[PDB]
């Protein structure tokens, strides 16, 4: 619940800044906005690509840390770690 | 490509669908 709330807020903010910066960079706009142009399942797939390296994921570090901490706790609960 | 541009991003979906 909370993780997706934060992700949605961050994606809205990044879309707003891309819309602000398209006038400076119209050429960059296409593959900047491809993420918003992608279907929602593929959007969440791109946003969930920071498990190992893969910095192309637009997700910020302050949300990556939340997901990694919860994943560590889940692995500990499952006894895998 | 106007429809492809305006197609709803993840932040427009209801919270439960995105969850």
């Amino acid at each position: 619940d909370d993780f997706v709330a934060k992700l949605q807020d961050n994606q809205r903010f990044r879309y707003n800044e891309v819309m602000q910066a398209l006038n400076m960079s119209a050429a960059l706009t296409a593959r900047k906005t491809k993420e918003f142009r992608s279907p929602p399942q593929e959007q969440i797939n791109m946003l969930l690509n920071f498990k190992d390296d893969k910095s192309e994921c637009p997700c910020p570090e302050e949300i990556r840390d939340q997901l990694l901490d919860f994943h560590e706790d889940l692995m500990t609960h499952c006894g895998i770690e | 490509v106007v429809a492809c541009f305006r197609m709803a991003p993840l932040y427009n979906l209801p919270r439960h669908r995105a969850v």
